[PDB]
Protein backbone atom coordinates (compact mmCIF):
# COMPACT_ATOMS: atom_id res chain seq x y z
CA UNK A 1 0.00 0.00 0.00
CA UNK A 2 0.84 3.72 0.42
CA UNK A 3 4.60 4.36 0.02
CA UNK A 4 4.31 7.82 1.66
CA UNK A 5 7.31 8.89 -0.47
CA UNK A 6 6.23 10.90 -3.52
CA UNK A 7 8.64 12.82 -5.78
CA UNK A 8 6.84 16.04 -4.80
CA UNK A 9 9.46 16.81 -2.13
CA UNK A 10 11.35 19.03 -4.60
CA UNK A 11 9.28 22.00 -3.48
CA UNK A 12 9.43 21.80 0.32
CA UNK A 13 13.25 21.91 0.44
CA UNK A 14 13.60 25.51 -0.91
CA UNK A 15 10.62 26.41 -3.15
CA UNK A 16 8.35 26.19 -0.08
CA UNK A 17 8.72 26.33 3.71
CA UNK A 18 6.91 24.01 6.09
CA UNK A 19 4.15 25.10 8.46
CA UNK A 20 3.24 28.53 7.09
CA UNK A 21 -0.43 28.28 5.95
CA UNK A 22 0.03 29.81 2.50
CA UNK A 23 -3.02 31.04 0.61
CA UNK A 24 -4.23 29.00 -2.36
CA UNK A 25 -4.90 31.89 -4.78
CA UNK A 26 -3.11 35.19 -5.35
CA UNK A 27 -5.05 38.30 -4.36
CA UNK A 28 -4.74 39.66 -7.90
CA UNK A 29 -6.71 36.60 -9.03
CA UNK A 30 -9.32 37.20 -6.32
CA UNK A 31 -9.95 40.79 -7.39
CA UNK A 32 -9.84 39.71 -11.04
CA UNK A 33 -12.50 37.11 -10.22
CA UNK A 34 -14.51 39.77 -8.36
CA UNK A 35 -14.86 42.31 -11.18
CA UNK A 36 -15.37 39.44 -13.63
CA UNK A 37 -18.76 38.88 -11.97
CA UNK A 38 -19.63 42.50 -12.82
CA UNK B 1 61.61 -6.64 -17.02
CA UNK B 2 59.93 -6.35 -13.60
CA UNK B 3 56.31 -5.20 -13.62
CA UNK B 4 55.16 -3.88 -10.22
CA UNK B 5 51.93 -5.10 -8.66
CA UNK B 6 49.61 -2.13 -9.18
CA UNK B 7 47.50 -2.11 -6.02
CA UNK B 8 44.08 -0.44 -5.93
CA UNK B 9 44.36 2.22 -3.22
CA UNK B 10 44.06 6.00 -3.56
CA UNK B 11 44.93 8.07 -0.48
CA UNK B 12 42.99 11.34 -0.46
CA UNK B 13 43.89 13.30 2.72
CA UNK B 14 41.72 16.34 2.02
CA UNK B 15 39.21 17.75 4.52
CA UNK B 16 36.19 19.43 2.92
CA UNK B 17 35.36 21.74 5.86
CA UNK B 18 31.93 20.27 6.69
CA UNK B 19 28.82 22.01 5.47
CA UNK B 20 26.52 24.73 6.81
CA UNK B 21 24.02 24.98 3.94
CA UNK B 22 20.98 23.18 5.42
CA UNK B 23 20.28 25.50 8.37
CA UNK B 24 19.42 28.58 6.31
CA UNK B 25 15.89 29.57 5.30
CA UNK B 26 14.95 27.99 2.00
CA UNK B 27 13.17 29.51 -1.08
CA UNK B 28 13.71 28.56 -4.78
CA UNK B 29 13.68 31.54 -7.18
CA UNK B 30 13.25 32.29 -10.90
CA UNK B 31 14.78 34.84 -13.31
CA UNK B 32 17.02 37.24 -11.39
CA UNK B 33 16.25 40.51 -9.55
CA UNK B 34 13.41 39.14 -7.45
Amino acid sequence: PAPSANPAKIFIRRFFSAGVAKNVVSYSNVMAAQRAME
Amino acid sequence: FFTPQVLALEVDCNIECASLLDLYGQIEVSRSTF
